[PDB]
RNA sequence: GAAAUUGUUGAAAGGGAAGGGCAUUUGAUCAGACA
RNA sequence: GGAAUACUGCCAGCUGGGACUGAGGACUGCGACGUAAGUCAAGGAUGCUGGCAUAAUGGUUAUAUGCCGCCCGUCUUGAAA
RNA sequence: AAGCUCGUAUCAGUUUUAUGAGGUAAAGCGAAUGAUUAGAGGUUCCGGGGUCUUGACCUAUUCUCAAACUUUAAAUAUGUAAGAAGUCCUUGUUACUUAAUUGAACGUGGACAUUUGAAUGAAGAGCUUUUAGUGGGCCAUUUUUGGUAAGCAGAACUGGCGAUGCGGGAUGAACCGAACGUAGAGUUAAGGUGCCGGAAUACACGCUCAUCAGACACCACAAAAGGUGUUAGUUCAUCUAGACAGGAAUGAACUAGCCCUGAAAAUGGAUGGCGCUCAAGCGUGUUACCUAUACUCUACCGUCAGGGUUGAUAUGAUGCCCUGACGAGUAGGCAGG
RNA sequence: GAGAACAGAAAUCUCCAGUAGAACAAAAGGGUAAAAGCCCCCUUGAUUUUGAUUUUCAGUGUGAAUACAAACCAUGAAAGU
RNA sequence: GCAGUCAAGCGUUCAUAGCGACAUUGCUUUUUGAUUCUUCGAUGUCGGCUCUUCCUAUCAUACCGAAGCAGAAUUCGGUAAGCGUUGGAUUGUUCACCCACUAAUAGGGAACGUGAGCUGGGUUUAGACCGUCGUGAGACAGGUUAGUUUUACCCUACUGAU
């Protein structure tokens, strides 16, 4: 019959990296997680306790609870035609801080600095990002760069 | 369609590490500038590590025939794909302009070899400057001194359904 | 592609809108390439489109732009107070392009008067069809449909 | 007689008629599953500051 | 053909007129339709829409609720407006001297307001005194205290009231409600 | 004193079914305004 | 060395022929032309003229001609079967 | 279907920027595991004949592979973030925590407005109750399992038929175009323009002659192997210092276009039919033209939405009027008659 | 691989190399080297009281599993488990 | 089931008169399977008899090409379905096997042609017997014997007739 065990189809997902087996480095256990931090989930195959289910591999959530060796993460899961909130009790070895927003905090700091320096001098602070714009006009010189003519090559075998 | 010849000059996008990238030029036969620029990147991607997203078109200019009222013998080198394999061919076309010779070439390739536009690469078009350098007999026969030939069996065009006389084919 | 067409306000055949060219919008055009034809408008094309088939969106309704008073009453706060001011904000993509362009109702065009010029439309313009980017050639096509 | 076993055809189209709705977010979320010792002390901290204010 | 992003010919989903055939209620709707059109006062639009509500959407408002609202800071001299029925409440022993405008008053409610020195007026009398809702206070009764609401959303771990006729020891307290009998919800 | 079904008289069409839709010709028949 | 022309594009340049449509019903608006009075093609047709006033137009009905049209109801993935 | 709370508000079958996850395509085997061809150079008090061979190993190489092998590793799909529930400063509460007012959580007070934190759109957003029918499906492109195969059986994504007419494919539930209130005019789609049949017996360069030619996607079939039929092309040699045959070209080996051989079934027969041969066939290019219930403009009917108007003395405030958009439908629901 | 009376291809003893090519009750896939393997020492947490969460899922049950709270214990010098 | 391509070989010598290995490409729907689309408010079912027409992958007859064709006989191939292709013993048989004549006794289709045309021997209702199997009722694509074959006057087709 069919098999739908807890760790089914996880042959490669939970493997260690090549030449990266063994004990976990100490910086994993020294990081500090607080309620409200954004973390991403990546199960470590050598730690069988506090291991997330395979569905949450590669998912990002928000910490809501902090315990002795584990944290609680909030995950929104799409079930049917709606999203339901899932609460996971995961050990710290299976998570890490998310860099998707640490850079955003830098832009928040930079916006305030540019907002303040323009507060006394210039109107229209212009603190909004823009997408890539079409290129402006330019002049290309041929001094030492005379164009060289190219032609299609004939067919050859060279086997 | 009625082909026109363009020159297209392109370059890689300038970078901080490598400024003033080299300029590359080629002559393209196409119906309009939109097709010509498309063909330029098609051949460039077969020769250099570059594509449209990492390049820029510098200049596109129409090239006119220097002597559009002089009969010339053109030598044409082509590469085309058949139903099984790729082949190189040499053909000779007699006309007054390069664009007219190229249009004849595409018609000839489609008629005799069933080769579409997408399957043909024009390697080189050049004018045979000297007589006795023509090496195809279907072109040499028109180079004879004081060439003359009639047009037997003339067929006239009628604008009416019915005719009141038996037509003649004299000329 | 169906979603992108809705976001560009193209819900029926022979409808047209103006689009500002950025990296965020060029990727939208590649997704709907086999369903649209687009190019670079000229001043005459923009002028004739607005004068003949220019309608404004007022209170969720389609109102003809038959006088400068209605334009001022709806776009005056952006400095636009005439039909030529609206045209200027479009051809030169100004600070208020988004508001001026969204004010215009999507253009309802007819079929081309001399036909499409090709036996089959649903190929790329490069391959002898109709869809894709035809650059400055869009002006001829639009004027026959306007 | 035999019949079809399983298919997901037309299921996504049904889900997009009214569904695919993100959850509504609330400030002051539920404290269910939070550490009981933290909640026990957090209750006393709120009582003290209410008297002060 | 048009690619429609939304349903066509869709009604607004809000009542534009009362469902009742009360001739006197229609007169009040006609009065406040005129006022809402020609006053640009937010009060008149609220009152007009409240006249369209059904019975369950207009819960009764007791006099004790009125007295509590008058205890708000700066609301002692405001006119209480209830689009519905005001009932009596004997649990309170002191009542202010306010003015109350409502569609209906019970016998106990009217007597209690008048005995305290206040007055009970209709909605058309309110319109003459306050055409733009000057110095008014709108009070609404509780909708979720209705007996039908407690059965809505029934299901596992929802804590709702089951729809049952007889309540007792032998009525839906067995397996499914306690751990000693199979499981608990 | 209805219909199925039938006789007589009258009109019309008919080269291996009949019946129908859009449009007009021909025959028959008929209402409305003469302000 | 100096022009012409082709091709492509623009004109708030001018002008001839043909077809379909006339919704609305005191005034109100925005413009144009004028020193002005006023006028106008400016928020939807008016002016002039002829024949007939009845089966002439039109309606109904039978027939003819051109093109099209398979038997309804039902179960069914699928019915003229 | 009934609505309810509100109305600029957050949202989105989408992109962008930033940051994650994956082990399929491909690739790899002088990288691990498992298969696998060929020798070469060495090694035995430790295989066995023979005084030197055949096996075993080891070292450097070599040919070829993997749904249940792998270092590397895409494309397409996929998670999160892009602010007021935010950032910054100062200091209040606690029985939690710290060697320690240390920290953690929640707050008081002060400052920073909508180029307030990318793009585009937004027939408004949010929410609740109740109930119908359905719970045999099938088809097409792409991915894909079993099977020689099947108009066979079974999955994945999307679009369709069922529930759907209309123009085209002669004819057809699914293909192409396009979806439908009643009409008028104009322009087109796919497909076509010798006649049937509305529209060029149009223009241009070639190819093909079949005593079983050919003629348009899905689609109603043809192969290996051959031809001094004819056309174009590749390479080599001979030839002005006269080749080949017996006075200018010739020989050999190959390549692929059309045609031909290969090609046999039962009532009489079907590029749709007639017929068509510098085509009315095949390949390709340029214009003109024909016509859908599609597109543009106008009228009328209905539906929905946003608005105007109670003033008496003339009758319907469920009245009258202004503006914009919309119209397919089985099972089924509701409304007005 | 190189060594030691009986002793040999395999008895016991010694050294060198050895990323796991071993072992971990069982099918297979993961994981693991001063260990999760081997040997030795001490133990009963395979305990008590009830909740929350994950997987199958209707977000029902059952099975299994994860992280705490309140007790009582085992082990260790200890952090811890 | 039938027909090709290649040519190691057979054929005294000699690949291809006639054959042909190892491989490989097809055709046919007169074999049998695979499938379950049509029919369970029913399309009468095996064989034979009778009778017509069609297909060619040609057994005979006409005219030819080829041979390891002297003649005689025979073999291979082409154009050809115009014209013929039988009488019997055993079996319900299709099939098969013999006897004999003959120029020859070729292979097939037409709802595996043909039951309101016949016939009813077989298969496949109810009676009965045997063997094996089953405690038994009973089972057996094992054997044996006995067992109702209905209607055309309508339309069309066909044959004749006004
Ligand atoms: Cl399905
Ligand atoms: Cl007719
Ligand atoms: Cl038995
Ligand atoms: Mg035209
Ligand atoms: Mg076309
Ligand atoms: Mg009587
Ligand atoms: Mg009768
Ligand atoms: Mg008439
Ligand atoms: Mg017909
Ligand atoms: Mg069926
Ligand atoms: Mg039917
Ligand atoms: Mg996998
Ligand atoms: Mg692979
Ligand atoms: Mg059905
Ligand atoms: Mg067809
Ligand atoms: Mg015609
Ligand atoms: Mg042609
Ligand atoms: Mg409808
Ligand atoms: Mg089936
Ligand atoms: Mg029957
Ligand atoms: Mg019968
Ligand atoms: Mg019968
Ligand atoms: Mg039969
Ligand atoms: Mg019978
Ligand atoms: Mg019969
Ligand atoms: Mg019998
Ligand atoms: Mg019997």
């Amino acid at each position: 019959g069919k098999s739908h065990g807890y760790r089914s189809r996880t042959r490669y997902m939970f493997q260690r990296d090549f030449r990266k087996h063994g004990a976990v480095h100490l910086s994993t256990y020294l990081k500090v997680y607080k309620v409200g931090d954004i973390v991403d989930i990546k199960a470590n195959g050598s730690i069988q306790k506090g291991m997330p289910h395979k569905f949450y591999q590669g998912k990002t959530g928000v910490v809501y609870n902090v315990t002795k060796s584990s944290v609680g993460v909030i995950i929104n899961k799409m079930v049917g035609n709606r999203y339901l909130e899932k609460r996971l009790n995961l050990r710290v070895e299976h998570i890490k801080h998310s860099k998707c927003r640490q850079e955003f905090l830098e832009r928040v700091k930079a916006n305030a600095a540019k907002r303040a320096e323009a507060k006394a001098q210039g109107v229209a602070v212009q603190l909004k990002r823009q997408p890539a714009q079409p290129r402006e006009s330019r002049i290309v010189s041929t001094e030492g760069n005379v164009p060289q003519t190219l032609a299609p090559v004939p067919y050859e075998t060279f086997i | 369609a009625h082909f026109k010849e363009y020159q297209v000059i392109g370059r890689r996008l300038p970078t901080e590490s490598v400024p003033e990238p080299k300029l590359f030029r080629m002559r393209i036969f196409a119906s309009n500038e939109v097709i010509a620029k498309s063909r330029y990147w098609y051949f460039l991607q077969k020769l250099h590590k570059v594509k449209k997203a990492s390049g820029e078109i510098v200049s596109i200019n129409q090239i006119n025939e220097a002597h559009p009222t002089k009969v010339k013998n053109f030598g044409v080198w082509v590469r085309y794909d058949s139903r099984s394999g790729t082949h190189n061919m040499y053909k000779e076309i007699r006309d007054v302009s390069r664009v007219a010779a190229v249009e004849t070439l595409y018609q000839d390739m489609a008629a005799r070899h069933r080769a579409r536009f997408r399957s043909i690469h024009i390697l080189k078009v050049a004018e045979i400057e000297k007589t006795a350098d023509v090496k195809r007999q279907y072109v040499k026969q028109f180079l004879t001194k004081d060439l003359k030939f009639p047009l037997p069996h003339r067929v006239q065009k009628s604008t009416k359904t019915f005719s009141y006389k038996r037509p003649s084919t004299f000329y | 592609p169906r979603k992108v067409l809705q976001l560009l306000r193209l819900t029926r055949i022979n409808s047209g809108t103006f689009v500002k060219v950025t990296k965020a919008t060029l990727e939208l055009l590649k997704l709907i390439e086999p369903y649209v034809a687009y190019g670079y408008p000229s001043y005459s094309t923009i002028r004739q489109l607005v004068y003949k088939r220019g309608f404004g969106k007022i209170n969720k309704q389609r109102v003809p732009l038959s006088d400068n008073a209605i334009i001022e009453a709806n776009l005056g706060k952006y400095g636009i107070l005439s039909i030529d001011d609206l045209i200027h904000e479009i051809i030169t993509v100004g600070p208020h392009f988004k508001q001026a362009n969204n004010f215009l109702w999507p253009f309802k065009l007819s079929n081309p008067s001399g036909g499409w010029g090709v036996p089959r439309k649903f190929k790329h313009f490069i391959q002898g069809g109709s869809f894709g980017n035809r650059e400055e050639f869009i002006n001829k096509l639009v004027k026959s449909m306007n | 007689a035999k019949s079809k076993n399983h298919t997901a055809h037309n299921q996504t189209r049904k889900a997009h008629r009214n569904g695919i709705k993100k959850p509504k977010t609330y400030k002051y979320p539920s404290l269910k599953g939070v550490d009981p010792k933290f909640r026990r002390n957090h209750k006393h901290a709120l009582h003290g500051t209410a008297k002060a204010l | 053909g048009i690619d429609h992003t939304s349903k066509q010919h869709k009604r607004s989903g809000h009542r534009t007129a009362p469902k009742s055939d009360n001739v006197y209620l229609k007169l009040l709707v006609k009065l406040y339709t005129f006022l809402a059109r020609r006053t640009d006062a937010p009060f008149n639009k609220v009152v007009l829409k409240a006249l369209f509500l059904s019975k369950i959407n207009r819960p009764p408002v007791s006099v004790s609720r009125i007295a509590r609202a008058l205890k708000q800071e700066g609301a002692a001299n405001k006119t209480v407006v209830v689009v519905g029925t005001v009932t009596d409440d004997a649990r309170i022993f002191e009542f202010p001297k306010t003015t109350v405008a409502a569609l209906r008053f019970t016998a106990g409610a009217r007597a209690k307001i008048v005995k305290a020195g206040g007055e009970c007026i209709t909605l058309d009398q309110l319109a003459v005194r306050a055409p733009k809702g000057q110095n008014t206070l709108i009070l609404r009764g509780p909708r979720n205290s209705r007996e039908a609401v407690r059965h809505f959303g029934m299901g596992p771990h929802k804590g709702k009231a089951p729809r049952i006729l007889s309540t007792g020891r032998k009525f839906e307290r067995a397996r499914g409600r306690r751990r000693s009998k199979g499981f608990k919800v």
